[PDB]
């Protein structure tokens, strides 16, 4: 019902145009999310039979960490590190690499990919804005009919 | 047109993938040519070799990911032996394309060949770390620590 | 002032209720065109004045005219809705 | 019908007037006019040289 | 020659004249008009149904060409022709002289769009009505 | 790159590797493959040659036509033609 | 047409034509896939 | 009082111009916020009489989740899932779909809508910057008068 409006209608047409850039962002993130997730879940929990909970943990924490919710208190609890500093005095020395992997990961996801999505949207909007207005004007008669 | 091997129907990802998975059910019917000749033509297409390379690397990523997530056994497991055979095969392919196809300078110029060397190197260090003392708990944790680095690189080789 | 007043009268007449009609189309177009021309002349002379002597041009823009209700040229320009005249550096310098 | 026909004629006259006032078109018209001007001068000299042969050498 | 079909027998002399213009142009080597008529897959009246003598000897009649152009525009284009106004019984009507020359102009217009002759197209477009 | 890559995927490329080594052994000691290929007929070669030559001539005619229709080029041609026109008038007066 | 008399131009665009299946010019324009014609202010004013 | 400044005044005029893009963003978000909110509140709390608290919960959590404050610990507590993994060993199997809905939602809100708002603001600013400067110069005399 927003397609009738002269402001909301062309924007809807451009949203459908940007969906390909959204798909491009999803394909690039999927790479870093599954790579970091398999690596991080294995470092946090070595010595555990594979189950459905392993798969959730790989998909669950890496995805929300890209929206700023960093589960560092929760990762500190899972790593069994008893020090005042968050990643010191741990049972295994390998689990202290989890914040490093995470740092690289959020550098890949927030710093690099999100800002490139902003760049692709600005370029895509400037390219297809006039075509969207013309297509909305044809759809104005289609909706009237 | 050269990518698709002079064909007009199998010219998308899904069409070549569907024909690749079901050879005897989609190839006789969807014949373009711009039975034996068509079978010899489709599988020599460069795109088909890509989809074979893509599926092979995807299974490698999934199998290696399962191996690093699941716990290591007290002896060298069956999946570990399969991965050992797979990475030797990868190592022999990298050496042949170095010594006997382009040249050492041409090979090392490419950034993906350098990443390939880093992958093979990471797996062999982690494997030998585990295989030196398979019942040692410390060897298993370090081995998984090196193999964490090994999985991120496999998922980037999908960017290629 | 006369060029600004002239530009305003022609732009308002071109969109007035008394010039609508099939036979007046070319006439209407001509008025808009002429309006634009008069606007250009008001800006152009102003620019020339500011090029020659900035202080005397400033003195000119502040002058009260007996013909209209003792309004200076900037008040006239605002009343004529001349955005081009008001955005000019000479006019802005006098306003500052 | 009368309105549409009248405006069709008006747009065609206006369109023709607009194309002849483009710069590219104006430069082409000066160019063919200049070539025709040299052609007219060549036939003029021919008449001049013919007249010279016809009269000056006859005396 | 006389034809058993009542639609093709109802046509006026000038309709046969445009049929002659299509026919003379069509006999030339590698002409796109013949290829278009052959690839159209229609009958003598232009209906999409895909005897032989009528379908080849009078393959370029105006009704069939009207159907081909209608399929070129869209799926529900259907140009309505009324040749009954060219009979002598309608001469007393005042504005008929414009109607008779507009419709006529239109078909010639269509012929000129087919053969891709813009100047002749513009002239027949100017003579008739419904310009836009 | 993927023209020259063996068909067999990675875990099974070892079969491709031993097959290539087998081909090298068969080639270096009693070669019998000969690397046979397919050669195009003279008719289709002369057809490709005729097409390429015809289109080369067409592009050169079209390119020449395009450069003479540029504005800059047109203005240069009127200019040298006008200078030649004055020259022709100077020799005409001399005759006059 | 829109420059000369906007209301009569609007009346012209709504006219049903006997030659085709009583289709106005905007229906014809949509059928002809003329994006330029449909995006014009006169056509848009009649559609509104 | 900032309209007098040569930097702050034109920006104020452009802020009033961008308010339409802000309204466009609000109309598009409202759709996802009420859809996700009704769905998420129903999945988290099936079997509860409708009250004013139901309406707050629908408006309350979905709105702040678009600013990065993800109430995942709070949603874990409300879902009655007792597992170490956040959305395992729950009383009802349907409530395990709440993180999935949420993922889609923040993909719709942060990834898609916020970046499109950035794109609309860049386009809108480039379009109406010169007109804003001219309008500020007319308002300079208006404020002086
Ligand atoms: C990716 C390339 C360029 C750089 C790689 C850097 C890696 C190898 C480095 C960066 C930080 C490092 C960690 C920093 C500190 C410690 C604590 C120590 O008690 C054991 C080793 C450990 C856990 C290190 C392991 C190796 C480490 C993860
Ligand atoms: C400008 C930017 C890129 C600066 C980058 C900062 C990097 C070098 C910092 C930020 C966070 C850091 C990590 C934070 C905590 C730990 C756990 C500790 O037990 C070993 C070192 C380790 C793993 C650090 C390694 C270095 C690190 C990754
Ligand atoms: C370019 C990149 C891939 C280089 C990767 C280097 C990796 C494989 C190596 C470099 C340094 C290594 C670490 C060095 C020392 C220790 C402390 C030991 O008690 C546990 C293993 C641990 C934590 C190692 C894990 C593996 C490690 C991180
Ligand atoms: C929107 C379209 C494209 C995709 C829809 C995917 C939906 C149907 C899928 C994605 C993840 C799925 C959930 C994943 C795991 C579980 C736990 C299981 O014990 C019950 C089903 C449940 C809760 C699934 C329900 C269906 C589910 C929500
Ligand atoms: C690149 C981006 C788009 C990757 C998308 C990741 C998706 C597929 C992931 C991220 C968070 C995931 C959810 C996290 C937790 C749970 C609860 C569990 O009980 C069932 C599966 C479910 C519901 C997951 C479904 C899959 C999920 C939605």
């Amino acid at each position: 019902y927003y397609a009738l409006s002269k402001n909301l209608g062309p924007k809807l047409i451009m949203m459908m145009e940007m969906m390909k850039d959204v798909s491009t962002f999803v394909f690039l993130l999927l790479i870093f999310l599954i790579g970091y997730g398999v690596a991080a879940q294995s470092l946090l929990s070595p010595d555990e039979d594979f189950s459905s909970r392993t798969f959730i943990g790989v998909l669950f924490r890496p995805y929300f960490q890209i929206y700023g919710e960093l589960f560092l208190d929760d990762l500190n609890s899972e790593a069994n590190c008893l020090g005042d500093t968050p990643f010191t005095e741990c049972s295994r020395e390998t689990v202290r690499m989890v914040p490093f992997f995470l740092a690289v990961y959020i550098l890949g996801s927030n710093v690099l990919l999100v800002n490139l999505l902003i760049a692709m949207f600005n370029d895509t909007y400037m390219k297809v804005q006039e075509a969207a207005e013309d297509l909305w004007r044809k759809q104005n008669y289609e909706l009237c009919a | 047109a050269d990518w698709y091997g002079h064909l007009k129907s199998v010219t998308s990802f899904w069409a070549v993938l569907f024909a690749f998975f079901f050879p005897f059910f989609v190839l006789p019917f969807i014949n373009f040519s711009e039975l034996r000749r068509k079978f010899a033509k489709f599988y020599s297409a460069p795109y088909t070799r890509f989809i074979s390379d893509l599926l092979s690397h995807f299974v490698l990523c999934v199998v290696t990911s399962y191996f690093v997530l699941d716990k290591l056994e007290d002896t060298i497991s069956a999946i570990e032996w399969i991965l050992l055979v797979w990475f030797v095969a990868l190592l022999l392919e990298e050496l042949r394309q170095m010594i006997f196809c382009d040249g050492i300078a041409e090979y090392i110029s490419d950034t993906w060949n350098r990443l390939d060397l880093i992958m093979i190197t990471l797996f062999f260090v982690g494997f030998f770390t585990h295989a030196s003392d398979p019942s040692n708990q410390d060897s298993k944790v370090v081995s998984k620590g090196i193999h964490a680095f090994l999985v991120v690189v496999l998922w980037l080789r999908f960017m290629r | 002032i006369n060029a600004l007043v002239a530009s305003r009268i022609l732009e308002r007449l071109s969109t007035h209720r008394a010039l609508q009609g099939p036979h007046l189309a070319e006439e209407r177009a001509k008025m808009q065109h002429n309006a634009k021309k008069f606007e250009e002349l008001a800006v152009g002379v102003l620019g020339e004045c500011h090029g020659s002597d900035s202080h005397m041009a400033s003195e000119m823009l502040h002058s009260k005219n007996d013909m209209f209700n003792k309004k200076n040229a900037i008040n006239i320009a605002y009343d004529a809705k001349s955005l081009a005249f008001l955005s000019h550096p000479a006019t802005q310098s006098v306003i500052n | 019908t009368t309105f549409e026909e009248l405006n069709t004629d008006k747009f065609l006259r206006r369109w023709e007037r607009e194309r002849q006032e483009m710069l590219e078109a104006r430069v082409k018209m000066t160019n063919d006019n200049v070539v025709q001007a040299m052609g007219m001068m060549d036939q003029l000299l021919e008449h001049m040289i013919s007249f010279r042969f016809s009269l000056d050498q006859q005396a | 020659a006389k034809t058993n079909i009542t639609a093709l027998d109802e046509l006026p002399s000038f309709a046969l004249a445009i049929e002659e213009l299509y026919k003379r142009e069509a006999k030339k080597p590698h002409s796109h008009v013949q290829r278009l008529v052959s690839l159209s897959n229609t009958d003598v009246l232009g209906r999409h149904y895909r005897g032989r003598d009528l379908a080849n000897t009078r393959a370029y009649n105006v009704l069939r060409m009207d159907q081909i152009f209608a399929r070129l525009v869209s799926k529900d284009f259907s140009v309505n022709r009324d040749f009954t106004i060219y009979d002598s019984k309608y001469d007393k009507v005042p504005g008929i002289q414009f109607r008779r020359t507009a419709q006529a102009s239109h078909m010639l217009f269509l012929w000129a769009i087919c053969l891709d002759r813009f100047r002749m197209a513009r002239h027949f477009w100017l003579i008739g009505d419904q310009s836009i | 790159e993927y023209k020259d890559r063996p068909f067999l995927p990675a875990p099974f490329i070892l079969l491709a590797h031993v097959h290539m080594l087998f081909m090298r052994l068969l080639r270096l000691c009693g070669v019998h493959t000969q690397e046979h290929e397919k050669i195009q007929d003279d008719e289709t070669k002369r057809k490709i040659t005729t097409f390429e030559e015809l289109n080369t001539d067409k592009f050169l005619r079209r390119w020449e036509r395009e450069r003479q229709e540029m504005l800059e080029a047109r203005v240069k041609m009127t200019n040298d033609n006008v200078v030649q026109a004055m020259g022709m008038m100077d020799q005409l007066l001399e005759h006059m």
